[PDB]
């Protein structure tokens, strides 16, 4: 079915580009946090600090020059103090980034360059691939996944007994048509019928409870036959 | 005219509704508040119910498949 | 793991003045540092309702455990919620709870309720019981249980025969295991401690800001009607300076510890949200992420402020 995954990639990837212009809050985030400190820092500079007045010329000039030090000190620390603050958020914001980018190196190398088999690390589904963009302070990762769709019920027994000894699945499930039994893959329903080639023999139809008795063919003896 | 006490505080302008709605604008304490039309404040419904039918001999196997092309910023 | 903390705002003007109108007027001469605190304290606010709802609001839907709860043999009151109990919470979920258990410091309340809390880890512990790991990657699939659980032996390298064949006695060590657990946290060894360390944290953390009220900062007195009164009006300002400044510095000294405390949460809310993807809604081949041994399954319990994964 190779026509509709391309189809059904294709429309997804243009729904992309109007939802994403429905989005991109965590990056302005950073660029907001970023502004606002820098005013806060600038308009410190318009405060007084428990000083006659913010300007430090007009202190100069309206105060006596020995006796005006301890006021132009007050000033000073404040505006150590203000930058001090700036560099130590600064300093706890650069950490959430270079966790961020910690976790973007990650996401580029085991899922841009690699099939990642952890859960929910690289979109909600089983993922099938992943692409880069790059967007202004951050990446935009458009994460591809296989989303399971359309379910059935169907009844199941653990094991199928023929002969008198168990037949586990070597690979799938054991699943029923109500009245069929046939070996599936577990995440897409492909009916195939019992044989030994799906089916491996361990013990006998006397341990597992649920055990289903039905017939396991033999490949081998109709060609015989 | 309305008022309405929760743990978080007295909500005033918004009128109690029994019905409950995901949460729009978070209150506090499990109340969330929205606009009708007035503002109605409720509790917040965390999901809809699904009972998955548990059972000793059914399966359920997924006849198609979606590609969807989820973003992360 | 510890997923959030106490979310907390505090007034400046209560906290740095209080009934004193005369130092409110002096405090706008320092500055925003006010506006920078509470926008500091908000943040990390909202960040904890982050932290709590990216844990556990995984599922979409509030799936619920059937009627009948016979599954396979393997016996999950201790873990699946029961009606008598505070909350609905389940008896390991009450052992944790029991065990865990002004002046300005307002303490806000959490948006979602431990009712809520719990009915989140509900859904997450019974389409887990009943689907497998198909939850969490699209609609979930019913698989009887006691199939679930040889898949998840295949994934540890170990055929399903080992598990039909051997499905009993699994199965009693299995409810043996999990019968223990609740002793293991009741015999009262200091298991709980990495929650409550949180607690403790932050108590202490709220004690030293009220204690600090208490300082003279190098000025007169403690007590701003004393030194308003029995100072003259330049006088009274030039001390009062020291206090203010002493206080707002003591203000920030809690925003800056509590927002490095909040990463170390962040970081323990985003450990717990890669836990209860890859252990609880699959199963995990990382070594030792999800326990000594080869992960066959893990299950969450809500504690106080954290989570328990079993």
């Amino acid at each position: 079915n190779q026509k509709l995954i391309a189809n059904q990639f294709n429309s997804a990837i243009g729904k992309i580009q109007d939802s994403l212009s429905s989005a991109l809050g965590k990056l302005q985030d950073v660029v907001n946090h970023n502004a606002q400190a820098l005013n806060t820092l600038v308009k410190q500079l318009s405060s007084k600090f428990g000083a006659i007045s913010s300007v430090l010329n007009d202190i100069f000039s309206r105060l006596d020059p020995p006796e005006a030090e301890v006021q132009i000190d007050r000033l000073i620390t404040g505006r150590l103090q203000s930058l001090q603050t700036y560099v130590t958020q600064q300093l706890i914001r650069a950490a959430e980034i270079r966790a961020s980018a910690n976790l973007a190196a990650t996401k580029m190398s085991e899922c841009v360059l690699g099939q990642s088999k952890r859960v929910d690390f690289c979109g909600k589904g089983y993922h099938l691939m992943s692409f880069p963009q790059s967007a202004p302070h951050g990446v935009v990762f458009l994460h591809v996944t296989y989303v399971p769709a359309q379910e059935k019920n169907f009844t199941t027994a653990p094991a199928i007994c023929h002969d008198g000894k168990a037949h586990f699945p070597r690979e799938g499930v054991f699943v029923s048509n109500g009245t069929h039994w046939f070996v599936t893959q577990r995440n897409f329903y492909e009916p195939q019928i019992i044989t030994t080639d799906n089916t491996f023999v361990s013990g006998n139809c006397d341990v597992v409870i649920g055990i289903v008795n039905n017939t396991v063919y033999d490949p081998l003896q109709p060609e015989l036959d | 005219s309305n008022v309405f006490q929760t743990r978080a505080g007295c909500l005033i302008g918004a009128e109690y509704v029994n019905n409950s709605y995901e949460c729009d604008i978070p209150i506090g304490a499990g109340i969330c508040a929205s606009y009708q039309q007035s503002i109605i404040a409720y509790t917040m419904s965390l999901g809809a119910e699904n009972s998955v039918a548990y059972s000793n001999n059914s399966i359920a196997i997924p006849t198609n498949f979606t590609i969807s092309v989820t973003t992360e910023i | 793991l510890p997923v959030s903390m106490t979310k907390t705002s505090v007034d400046c003007t209560m906290y740095i003045c209080g009934d004193s109108t005369e130092c409110s007027n002096l405090l706008l001469q320092y500055g925003s540092f006010c506006t920078q605190l509470k926008r500091a304290l908000t943040g990390i606010a909202v960040e904890q309702d982050k932290n709590t709802q990216e844990v556990f609001a995984q599922v979409k839907q509030i799936y619920k455990t059937p009627p009948i709860k016979y599954f396979g043999g393997f016996n999950f009151s201790q873990i699946l919620p029961d009606p008598s109990k505070p909350s609905k919470r389940s008896p390991i979920e009450d052992l944790l709870f029991n065990k865990v258990t002004f002046k300005g410091l307002t303490v806000l309340p959490p948006l979602l309720t431990d009712e809520m809390i719990a009915q989140y880890t509900s859904a997450l512990l019974a389409g887990t019981i009943t689907s497998g790991w198909t939850f969490g990657a699209g609609p979930a699939l019913q698989i009887p249980f006691p199939m679930q659980m040889a898949y998840r032996f295949n994934g540890i390298g170990v055929t399903q025969n080992v598990l039909y064949e051997n499905q009993k006695l699994i199965a009693n060590q299995f409810n043996s295991a999990i019968g223990k657990i609740q002793d293991s946290l009741s015999s009262t060894p200091s298991a709980l401690g990495k929650l409550q360390d949180v607690v403790n944290h932050n108590a202490q953390a709220l004690n030293t800001l009220v204690k600090q009220l208490s300082s003279k900062f190098g000025a007169i007195s403690s007590v701003l009607n004393d030194i308003f009164s029995r100072l003259d009006p330049p006088e009274a300002e030039v001390q009062i300076d020291r206090l203010i400044t002493g206080r707002l510095q003591s203000l920030q000294t809690y925003v800056t510890q509590q927002l490095i405390r909040a990463a170390e949460i962040r970081a323990s809310a985003n450990l717990a949200a890669t836990k209860m993807s890859e252990c609880v809604l699959g199963q995990s081949k990382r070594v030792d992420f999800c326990g000594k041994g080869y992960h066959l399954m893990s299950f969450p319990q809500s504690a106080p402020h954290g989570v328990v994964f079993l």
